[PDB]
């Protein structure tokens, strides 16, 4: 849920 | 406000985001691919959601990893649906009726909740009759 580009 | 900015009214926009994993899409470097959606509504002076008819266009300016990253929508609630593996900040360009102006609304597309809403205040001019009439639907002018 904390995945970022 | 000062000067020309006195002749404006404030309105609150609500950006509504939803997202969920697509299991049928292969994870990218073990990160799942998610379907996500963003919609935009206007709040009235009571806080009720109403269609954001004060914009005749919304352009989502997506992260450059997306194909055709600048997506234009013309009808409320200006819903965009995409798929991807990472959250990102983005500017949402909203174009007021009667060429009254572009506003860049900062959003963050992320996966911290299944759905989440964020409110933003924009300042809108009062010198375009059709826009002023439309503004009356969402509060005092």
């Amino acid at each position: 849920q904390t995945a970022r580009k | 406000p000062l000067g020309s900015m006195v002749a404006t009214v404030k309105r609150t926009i609500r950006i509504k985001t939803q997202q969920h994993i697509l299991p049928e899409v292969p994870p990218v470097e073990n990160f799942p691919v998610r379907q996500w959606s963003i919609e935009i509504v206007l709040l009235d002076d009571e806080g009720k959601e109403i269609p954001a008819t004060i914009f005749d266009k919304v352009i989502y300016h997506l992260h450059p990893t997306f194909a055709n990253p600048n997506r234009t929508f013309t009808d409320p609630p200006f819903r965009i649906e995409e798929q991807g593996w990472g959250g990102f900040p983005l500017d949402i360009s909203v174009f007021l009726l009667e060429k009254a102006g572009e506003r860049k609304i900062p959003h963050d597309l992320n996966f911290l909740q299944e759905s989440y809403e964020v409110e933003h205040v924009i300042q809108i001019p009062l010198n375009k009759p059709l826009l002023t009439e439309e503004l009356a639907k969402s509060g005092s002018t």
